[PDB]
């Protein structure tokens, strides 16, 4: 399509004083840029059409010319960072922001889309478009009287406003967006709901201060129930989002637990999808890495048998997370809490992972067993027998010749103190 | 001082230092080891922190790629196609 038409003639006709000739040239540029997923962005940039397309955005007298030019610029900005930057250096963003107030719906939507690609390029462009004032008019589009297809585009732009972490979006911007996400999290459309939660998952992955902004918005009680949502794409997005929150402080982890998050995990731990099981255990591992009250919460939720059950006869990925969840409990748990773990037959499946090829897993499991023995001082002999009965002591002794320094050093030390 | 995964630069650095500090000073409590490690982290230069910063970024990238619905994630840039 590019090899069979004069780009120069397009560029020169796009600068013509005749509106009909101009529109046909911009339309041809749009079709060149939107006929497939590999358009000739560089050739049209090099031809000098960017200043012409940008100028077309100002022509309020020709909404069709604004629409076609915004469409052309949208797909140019959809490319690499170099091609997106070319649009930014053309000073198109202030004109896109003006077009957000256009009375013509397609001109607004296309301006929204173009701004979304620019915001999604990185934190610099994101903050640039934020600083010019994109958030206020963007969120004003969110109403009951917005076409669903437009609202999907609006939510996608909001996702990009939350995306990058170095640095994260400004505090004031996060605080403006969260009330809108509170509205959108109740939407029935799956595409909007999934995007709303993904936006939350990016905010909760931006640091403990951003996690606190999410909590202070009041939206966490509305995110947690989505762990049992009928659409699996909503569940996994919500599971990662809340999983990011419990990577924060103990106080932030407790907020999630106060929303009865653990109630949704029996179903998650028995879910057919193995990756959802692995994710649900990674979540719980960050809970058992908390304080004693949070270890107790996992106990009271009847999840310990299910974690031990998944540790045994589970897929390799989930067993690794289960080992982390168990070992973390030996670090944070009280004597009675590790005692309850023992009573539930944790030693055979825990020791069965001493033969895994992953060096990190063996290290994590050996640390857990070490903490178990050190915790039951009076009954260390009884636990040493339990380790021996299931063949664990044999596997520890084989690990005395392991290649890793921390593994064979600890294996000898464990045997010196308790065997 | 909690260790949540994926770990940040300080947490991966503390992981190695914790074990050494425990052996060298067996009469030191876990709370005091965390306090000193957090303070000693402030003395490190950017060059000494860089390996642990790159590891934390590496762990973060894997954590996102291992998202159950990674393929169905919202993309940063999209085209308006015909």
């Amino acid at each position: 399509r590019v090899q069979n038409t004069s780009l120069e003639a397009i560029v020169q006709n796009a600068s013509s004083d005749n509106q009909g000739i101009q529109l046909s040239a911009v339309q041809a540029a749009r079709k060149l840029l939107s006929s497939d997923r590999n358009p000739p962005i560089d050739d049209l940039i090099k031809s000098g059409i960017l200043p012409i397309l940008v100028h077309c955005l100002e022509r309020d007298d020709n909404p069709s010319l604004q629409f076609e030019a915004a469409w052309a610029l949208t797909n140019i900005a959809s490319g690499t960072s170099e091609q997106t930057q070319a649009v930014v250096q053309s000073n198109a963003v202030p004109l896109f922001l003006r077009l957000l107030h256009s009375p013509h719906q397609n001109v607004c939507e296309q301006a929204v889309w173009a701004l979304g690609n620019i915001i999604g390029d990185g934190p610099q462009c994101r903050d640039y478009v934020i600083s010019l004032g994109v958030v206020k008019p963007l969120l004003s589009f969110i109403s009951p009287s917005i076409p669903i297809t437009f609202l999907r585009n609006v939510t996608w732009v909001m996702v990009n406003l939350c995306r990058h972490k170095d640095p994260p979006p400004p505090m004031e911007t996060i605080q403006e967006i969260l009330p809108a996400l509170c509205v959108l999290i109740h939407h029935t459309d799956v595409n909007i709901l999934v995007d709303t939660v993904w936006a939350l998952s990016y905010l909760t992955d931006a640091g403990n201060e951003q996690i606190q902004m999410v909590i202070d918005s009041g939206i966490v009680p509305h995110l947690v129930p989505l762990l049992s949502h009928q659409e699996v794409k909503v569940q996994t997005a919500a599971l990662r989002a809340v999983g990011n929150i419990v990577t924060g402080t103990d106080e932030q982890t407790q907020v999630v637990l106060n929303c009865d998050a653990l109630s949704h995990f029996p179903a998650l731990l028995t879910h057919p999808k193995e990756k959802i099981n692995k994710e649900a255990v990674w979540f719980l591992s960050n809970i058992t890495a908390g304080n004693q009250q949070q270890v107790q919460a996992v106990i009271d939720a009847n999840l310990v048998p299910m974690i031990i059950h998944l540790l045994d006869k589970g897929d390799f990925g989930t067993q690794k997370e289960a080992a982390w969840a168990i070992s973390n409990l030996t670090i944070s748990g009280r004597k009675d809490q590790v005692a309850y773990l023992i009573q539930q037959n944790v030693i055979p499946p825990f020791c069965n992972l001493l033969t895994v090829k992953d060096a990190q897993v063996v290290q994590v499991v050996l640390d857990g067993l070490s903490n178990i023995l050190k915790m039951a001082e009076d009954e260390a002999e009884t636990i040493g027998n339990l380790i021996e009965e299931c063949g664990g002591l044999e596997k520890i002794e084989q690990l005395q010749n392991h290649e890793n320094e921390d593994i064979y050093k600890l294996a000898y030390e464990i045997i010196d103190q308790f065997f | 001082d909690r260790v949540k995964r994926p770990m940040n630069a300080f947490m991966v650095w503390s992981r190695g230092q914790r074990r050494k500090m425990a052996q060298e000073n067996p009469k030191m409590h876990n709370s005091e080891i965390s306090k000193r490690l957090g303070a000693e982290w402030k003395l490190l230069s950017e060059t000494e922190k860089r390996p642990f910063i790159d590891e934390a970024k590496r762990l973060r990238a894997l954590h996102m790629k291992e998202h159950p619905d990674y393929k169905y994630r919202p993309r940063r840039k999209t085209k308006t196609l015909m």
